[PDB]
């Protein structure tokens, strides 16, 4: 469902196990190439505990294959993303998202 | 059929009569007790009369033969026409004074109120029908009040506008089907130049007071404008205009109109259909009541927004309705919002459409969240 | 294209400025769910960029300043602004340290100091669009400290270059240079973001000499002047808040002395009255008056005509005299905020003929508050309450719930708003502060807010919210005797709009058991209820018409209700309210349709006959109605209620033995209104007892839809009050015809299996309330 | 209660600090007096070195709110505060001494009516549309303040304004106000009698008028009309009777007489109520005195309407049912004189009775 494409390699050794918060700075774009979010604009890294299902699914199998410091691009299909309902006013229904994710620190 | 009605009707135009003496010369003389005179309804031009079938009626102007329509105000019900005086006359009756009984001249009958108050009045409020009686009650005396020149002028403008636009409507209904073919128009000529002039005059009649008008003058003219619009609406001039729009709207373009009316008639189709849409806004602009009338025919307005013949006028009508009535905002559905947004896609980047959409969210300081959510969900996420 | 290319692309300017107006509209008045969405279309970085952008055209500079406030700050601003008129001051040591004038009599800087008034913290949530997918969403978080520092910096840059008046009007004009920044600074001041040093900076940018080029060191347009007024009103509000806080702190420090000397005085008086008596016999009135009449006695030493009457020693009186002088000096009774505003407003007015009505209104409101300071303190002290330091947590939660309730008054009702009202109102009612501190609740005016929302919903859709509001208000009224009186003034409204709980039981909650409140009904308000009763005894509910019911000639469902309010307004605390007793009788007979189909007179039916008909209608399914509502009991309820109410209006024994003419007349009128034979006959009905056996299983009749014996209780009351039991023969008649076959009906029901059947319970309550007391009275 | 009254020293601190606040506000803050209206009006009046001065921009602003076409006139505490300020401003035995006082008051009223105050007063009375309340009370008190002594300039300005605007609102609102004016009652009196009969004590509480409740407002309204025709103006004495030019006319004089008939009805109703009770108790003394003050003002208003020999008003009264009122009054007067003469404790009420006669 999620397609990880490495943009710049990290360590390839430490991967986020369950229960380690992940700090990731990111930018997100509808597959047509329009942007809905970036954390870099807000200026703060986004933290989430992997295994608590706070983030969308593809964002959670996706930031799990990445390693520490790696920068990659995820392509979450609506099945492993919001889906047929959408995030009203932000993401149209039946949408595929692309995320430029940089896993900065683990915990 | 006449009535004694109470309430706001005594600030309307259906309650206005005009005393027409039986002499053309010196017709403005001082009314004297017991002199013959017809009484004409102003907004309909129908003369009060005693017909055999229904007693008291308002008969048309072709059947007022001075036996049915003549009358005599009288002071007391005791049994008492004078020799015409070639002057303003000796003043007898006053205004807001001088209790006067109305007596038909030939039948002697006094004007009274029909006592019967049936089930419709068991819980309903009294609307005493006026009947002519042999002897009548002892409390049936009437004060005569005066109406402002604005009201009298408006009540006579309604009598001509209604006639003109009913001729227009009945002319349109003559060739509703009936294609012209390659021959002549169906029936009698449409009153097109008269309609254009009358609409132009009524749009200027209702023009909002100017801004440089100084404060107190501005607030007096606003009251007068609201009054005149209420008169026209309560006499059903916001339905005659709608009927004209509907009849002229079954035709997509001027050539479609020409296929039924004619080339010369179709030369003014777009002009007329724009003047109607301007006059409608002039009638409803600023009145919460005339704008409240559109809580049920809102789909009437929204379904005409794509029409190219007059696309700014219909949008202006919508803007007035939405900016003045808050009850209209509650009946907006996704159908309506997905249509107002489609104007942006089909008619261009027009800021007035955004103004409409802004007015759909907050009306008089209260937010309507369904409209906010619908605009957000439909307009925004496409980013187009 | 660059956005600054919109300096000459004017059509795109108009479209984009109105796009931002659309954004501000769709997120307006509390919609934080849409503010979050708009943080994906206009992000923080664009907003913070447009704040500092010098070349943005004005219509876009102002638009992007308003958009930031709308997305992030406006909801918190209004919620804070609604709490800025009530001063709940906790009795903490922090409060105790507050003094009017900074130690070492000069005014301190306005807005600079320690404030202890409770204002709930305002909540934010971070904006993220990768979170998985309903409590109300909070406003999008924006870093408030960085924003505040930027706001101060921009304001400072615009001023010391305002005086230069170069041709640098950032935004295209002085209005667009200043108004957008002043709006932001006013918002952040109101919210509470600014520290003391920042407030000092703002004050220096306003007037450097008074508070230690200023914004008054250059000529300004009438749009900037309005924002200056909105800043000075903030600093004028903080001085008032300081006065109230210092007055509360003084109360804390001074009631301690008034208590210590009262206790020591009491000790001295207790040593006295021993071998020294009858000289201090009067001086124990202070200790036996109500505590306020003691605190109202003690503070009576101002006019010098009542010096020694005040028991306070002179030292104690001195503290109050000194603080009073300080309070007067603080209120003014330039070198001061009052003098600054008083000069500057007059100077504006006499420099130009101000054309903006809003500016004139703000100007003169400020001038008024500066001249009348002591009259402003007096109009805010009604809304000042001192809570103990322990109750701070509960009060904070209660204030948050109140803020939610009064934030949904700018929103047209919907499902989610219904749910938030219900949650908030159910939360207030579960708070101990709501019970313990009734005066705070009437000072915050919750009852008025709840009635506002009930007005909006009634003026029905959304019955759940009405049921919750009318429960809250019926509880408000039971909390304390002043709450009834506060709600009693709304009786006209509730009677205009009059599950079970409905805006009528609120009206019947205001007046219940307060004979002082009963004797304040305006006869016309008793009259309108009778008008509704008339409208209920001639037609029938269209509701049941839509439920396909028999619809005979009249619904008793509304009649029963409206005979319940009229029962709580005629008979309070076990005695008859004569004044309200007579009026309802008169209004009932003047409209004799309110008595139902029976008692109609012409074409009448015996009350007994009507009840018998309702007995026979109780069983047949066709005439009872094809569930929550049945009719066989409905007509019976209506007539039982009418008989009870008519019994209530009957005069008590004082008037009857006094030979008072009106009393005898009213009793005779009621005697004529209902005969006797029907009365003792409805006493004599057969009561379908829980039938034993029936293959062994209990089959009791549903006394939610049968002749409940409680019906008869009403007619037992009437007989006692109106007809009476005067002869022994009539008594030995009623004993056989109606009474005894009921008591041994109950006694047979006393068995183990039928002890707890609901019919048995109802019959037991019936006998103990109606029959047995009458027998006890007639025993001689 | 005397056994379980709680001394303050047992109360929790907060419930004592909240009692202290109320006592302090009632005894100390409220009783404090500060004259600032004079100083404030004298600062608002001066101008700097034509354009309206600061005070004349205040009068104009409240004129603006009055002429705004709204269905009902709103609560504005700002207007109600400033109206009281301006009223206080104009409020403040030798021939010289009296004449200097008169001229000084004329100057104080000139500060206001040379800046549009009279037109504001007429506008707001018209804009209230005949609803009793606080805005109307403040407006009427302001009108009385600027018309005291029969200020001929103010009266002329008011008459000119009413005549040129030809508005029917003013007299259509005065009439409504006088119809809503309350009259003496027994029922409410009986009820409050019993309500006091309940008692004074409450559990940690103390008990706190609904008879002749708006006596102050009624006195102010009729004082306003009297001041409008003081100085024997014929134009006002005739305008009140007929409003020529206006579409409809409202005869205020016969409306005053019609109110007076209500008044004499109620006054006779107390005398009948008390004709058995040998002594009028204290409550009766208060309420009857209030009714008498209102009756004095109504009688004075009727005199001013006809004092100058305005013949039109004279026969307007003569045909009016002013005779029923006075014939009825004389009954109360004679009988209450008899009954009140029989006690010394009721000498004050008898004095008020004689003055009313």
């Amino acid at each position: 469902g999620v397609e990880i494409e490495t943009i710049s390699p990290g360590d390839g050794r430490t991967f986020p196990k369950k229960g380690q918060t992940c700090v990731v700075h990111y930018t997100g774009m509808l597959q047509n190439g329009k942007k809905f979010d970036s954390s870099r604009d807000r200026n703060k890294p986004f933290k989430f505990r992997i295994g608590k299902q706070e983030v969308i699914k593809g964002f959670e199998e996706g930031a799990a294959q990445m390693s520490l410091g790696q920068r990659a691009k995820l392509t979450c299909t609506p099945d492993v993303a919001y889906g047929a309902t959408g995030h009203p006013g932000v993401i149209p229904p039946n949408a595929t998202l692309i995320f430029d994710v940089e896993l900065l620190n683990l915990e | 059929l006449v009535y004694y009605e109470g309430g706001a009707v005594c600030t309307h135009a259906r309650s206005l009569w005009r005393l027409e003496p039986l002499r053309i010369s010196w017709s403005g003389s001082h009314l004297r007790w017991g002199q013959p005179l017809r009484i004409r309804h102003v907004t309909t031009g129908r003369y009060l009369a005693l017909t055999e079938d229904q007693g008291l009626v308002v008969v048309d102007a072709c059947k007022a033969h001075t036996k049915a329509t003549s009358f005599c105000f009288r002071v007391s019900k005791e049994k008492l026409p004078k020799r015409d005086v070639e002057g303003m006359g000796p003043p007898e009756i006053k205004y807001g004074e001088s209790l006067c009984f109305v007596q038909h001249v030939a039948s002697g009958l006094w004007l009274t109120y029909a006592a019967p108050d049936p089930k419709a009045l068991r819980l309903g409020v009294l609307k005493k029908k006026a009947i002519l009686h042999q002897e009548g009650h002892m409390d049936d005396a009437l004060f005569l009040t005066r109406c402002q020149q604005e009201e009298s002028q408006a009540a006579r403008m309604i009598h001509s506008t209604a006639g003109l636009y009913n001729q227009f409507i009945k002319g349109l209904d003559s060739f509703s089907g009936k294609p012209r073919g390659s021959g002549p128009p169906a029936g009698p000529a449409l009153p097109i130049e008269a309609v254009i002039l009358s609409l132009q005059d009524l749009i200027g009649y209702f023009e909002p007071p100017s801004e440089e008008l100084q404060h107190e003058e501005k607030q007096s003219k606003l009251r007068s404008l609201r009054n005149r619009q209420s008169l026209f609406q309560e006499e059903g001039m916001l339905s005659l205009v709608l009927n004209c729009i509907d009849r002229l709207n079954v035709y997509t373009t001027a050539a479609h109109f020409a296929e039924y009316a004619g080339e010369e008639a179709a030369e003014s189709w777009k002009e007329i259909v724009n003047l109607l849409y301007e006059l409608l806004a002039s009638l409803i602009r600023g009145n919460r009541a005339n704008c409240a009338l559109f809580s049920t025919n809102l789909d009437w307005v929204v379904s005409k927004l794509d029409r190219l013949e007059a696309s700014s006028g219909i949008l202006e009508v919508l803007y007035c309705v939405l900016i003045e009535s808050p009850e209209v905002l509650n009946i907006i559905q996704e159908n309506h919002i997905k249509s107002i947004i489609s104007l942006l896609d089909k008619h261009g980047r027009n800021h007035k459409v955004l103004d409409v959409l802004c007015s759909l969210c907050v009306c008089n300081g209260v937010a309507v969240r369904s409209n906010q959510d619908l605009i957000t969900e439909n307009l925004l996420p496409g980013r187009e | 294209m660059d956005i600054l290319e919109l300096s000459e692309r004017l059509d795109l300017q108009r479209f984009h400025s109105h796009t931002l107006r659309l954004y501000r509209a769709v997120c307006a008045l509390g919609n934080n769910r849409v503010a979050h969405a708009l943080c994906s279309h206009v992000d923080q970085a664009q907003l913070l960029h447009a704040l500092e952008d010098a070349h943005l055209p004005g219509p876009l500079r102002a638009g992007y300043y308003d958009l930031l406030i709308s997305i992030h700050l406006e909801s918190a601003c209004r919620s804070r602004r609604s709490m800025l008129s009530e001063y709940i001051v906790p009795l903490t040591p922090e409060t105790r340290a507050i003094t009017l004038f900074p130690p070492g009599r000069r005014h301190g800087l306005p807005g600079v100091g320690v404030t202890t008034s409770l204002r709930p913290p305002h909540h934010f949530s971070p904006p993220c669009f990768v979170a998985a997918l309903a409590p109300a969403r909070l406003s999008p978080a924006i870093p408030l400290e960085a924003l505040r520092d930027k706001a101060l910096r921009m304001l400072g840059e615009a001023v010391r270059d305002g005086g230069q008046h170069a041709r640098d009007p950032v935004g295209g004009s002085v209005e667009f240079q200043f108004v957008p920044v002043l709006k932001l600074v006013s918002t952040l001041l109101v919210m509470g973001i600014f520290g003391d040093e920042d407030v000092k900076q703002i004050l220096k940018m306003i007037e450097p000499e008074v508070f230690t080029e200023g914004l008054l060191q250059m000529k300004l347009p009438e749009s900037v002047k309005l924002q200056m007024c909105n800043l000075l009103e903030y600093f004028c509000d903080q001085e008032l808040q300081h006065r109230v806080e210092s007055l509360a702190a003084f109360a804390e420090r001074y009631v301690d002395k008034l208590q210590a000397n009262q206790r020591s005085r009491y000790a001295l008086l207790m040593r006295a009255f021993t071998m020294s008596a009858a000289e201090t016999a009067r001086r124990t009135r202070e200790f036996r008056s109500p505590p306020q009449e003691q605190i109202n006695m003690l503070l009576h030493f101002k006019d010098e005509a009542d010096e020694e009457d005040c028991p306070l020693p002179e030292d104690i009186r001195q503290d109050l005299q000194d603080f009073h002088q300080d309070l007067l000096a603080h209120c003014g009774i330039p070198q001061s905020l009052q003098e600054l505003v008083s000069h500057m407003v007059v100077r504006w007015a006499q420099e130009d003929y101000v054309q903006s009505p809003e500016l004139v209104r703000a100007m003169f409101s400020l001038l008024h508050r500066q001249y009348d300071g002591l009259g402003e303190l007096l109009r805010a002290l009604p809304r000042a309450y001192t809570i103990s330091p322990s109750s701070v947590e509960d009060t904070m939660s209660l204030l948050e719930c109140l803020g939610q309730i009064r934030s949904l008054l700018i929103v047209q009702m919907g499902p989610q708003e219904e749910n938030l009202m219900i949650q908030s109102i159910g939360n207030i009612m579960n708070n101990k502060v709501f019970y313990q501190h009734p005066n705070l609740m009437r000072a915050l005016g919750m009852h008025e807010t709840v009635m506002e929302v009930m007005v909006n919903v009634l003026g029905i859709r959304f019955p759940k919210m009405v049921t919750s509001c009318c429960r809250f208000l019926c509880y408000f009224c039971r909390i304390s005797r002043q709450n009834q009186r506060s709600m009693f003034d709304h009786l006209s409204y509730l009677l205009e709009n009059s599950q079970g709980s409905t805006p009528l039981d609120v009206a019947a909650a205001s007046v219940i058991d307060n004979n002082e409140l009963a004797l304040a009904l305006q006869e016309q308000d008793l009259e309108k209820v009778v008008s509704y009763l008339a409208g209920c005894g001639l037609q029938s509910c269209p509701m049941l018409l839509a439920k396909g019911y028999p619809d005979i000639g009249w619904n008793p469902c509304g009649g029963e209700r409206y005979l319940d309010f009229l029962r709580f307004a005629v008979f309070v605390n076990g005695e008859s309210v004569e004044e309200n007793a007579n009026v309802v009788v008169r209004l009932l007979i003047r409209k004799p349709e309110c008595f139902g189909p029976a008692l109609r007179g012409e074409g009448g039916s015996g009350l007994l006959a009507a009840i018998e008909e309702a007995i026979r209608i109780s069983e047949d399914p066709a005439r009872d109605g094809p569930n929550r509502v049945h009719l066989g009991h409905a007509i019976m309820s209506f007539y039982a209620a009418l008989i009870d109410l008519l019994g209530r209006c009957a005069p008590e024994m004082h008037l009857i033995q006094a030979g008072k003419g009106e009393a005898l007349r009213i009793r005779a009128i009621l005697r004529s209104l209902v005969p006797l034979d029907d009365l003792v006959g409805i006493i004599s009905l057969p009561l379908q007892i829980p039938t034993l056996g029936k293959d062994g299983a209990l089959v009791q009749p549903k006394m939610s839809a049968s002749f409940v014996p409680d019906h008869k209780a009403s007619m037992v009351l009437f007989l006692d009050r109106v007809y009476g039991i005067e002869n022994q023969d009539f008594l030995l008649h009623v004993l056989d015809v109606g009474f005894l076959p009921d008591m041994r009906a109950a006694a047979s029901l006393d068995t183990a299996t039928f002890s707890t059947t609901e019919m048995a319970l109802a019959l037991n309550r019936y006998l103990c309330l109606a029959v047995l007391p009458l027998i006890t009275k007639c025993a001689p | 209660a005397c056994f379980r009254m709680t001394p303050l020293y047992n109360l929790p601190t907060h419930r004592a600090c909240n009692m202290f606040l109320e006592s302090y506000k009632a005894a100390w803050i409220l009783t404090e007096d500060h004259s600032f209206e004079d100083r404030m009006i004298d600062d608002l009046s001066k101008a700097g070195e034509k354009k309206p001065d600061p005070l004349h921009q205040l009068v104009l602003h409240f004129s603006r709110t009055a002429l705004t076409e709204k269905s009902k006139l709103d609560e504005d505490y700002l207007y109600m505060a400033y109206a009281d300020i301006m009223a206080k401003s104009c409020h403040l035995v030798s021939f010289e001494e009296k004449e200097m006082e008169k001229q000084r008051l004329l100057y104080q009223q000139s500060r206001l009516h040379t800046r549009g105050a009279a037109e504001m007063v007429l506008q707001m009375i018209s804009a209230c549309k005949g609803e009793t309340g606080a805005m109307v009370s403040s407006t009427l008190k302001l009108g009385i303040s600027i018309l005291n002594g029969g200020n001929a300039e103010v009266q002329q300005k008011m008459l000119d304004y009413l005549k040129d605007k030809k508005e029917v609102g003013f007299f259509q609102s005065i009439q409504a106000l006088m119809q809503t004016c309350s009259v003496l009652d027994l029922n409410a009196f009986e009820r409050q009698n019993k309500a006091e009969g309940l008692g004074m004590v409450n559990e940690d509480g103390t008990v706190i008028e609904k008879v002749m409740a708006d006596d102050e407002f009624t006195q102010d309204l009729f004082r306003f009309l009297q001041l409008l025709c003081e100085g024997h103006n014929n134009d006002f004495q005739n305008y009140l009777r007929t409003q020529t030019g206006n579409t409809t006319t409202i005869n205020i004089i016969i409306c005053t007489v019609d109110y007076l008939l209500r008044l004499q009805e109620s006054i006779s109703d107390f005398y009948w109520y008390y004709s058995g009770k040998d002594v009028i108790e204290e409550q009766g003394k208060r309420n009857f005195s209030k009714a008498m003050s209102v009756a004095k003002q109504v009688f004075n208003s009727l005199t001013e309407y006809i004092q100058g020999p305005c013949t039109g008003n004279q026969q307007s009264l003569a045909h009016s049912r002013l005779w029923d009122a006075v014939v009825g009054f004389l009954h109360v007067f004679a009988h209450m004189m008899m009954k009140l003469a029989q006690d010394s404790s009721q000498i004050e009420l008898l004095k008020e009775l004689l003055d009313l006669q």
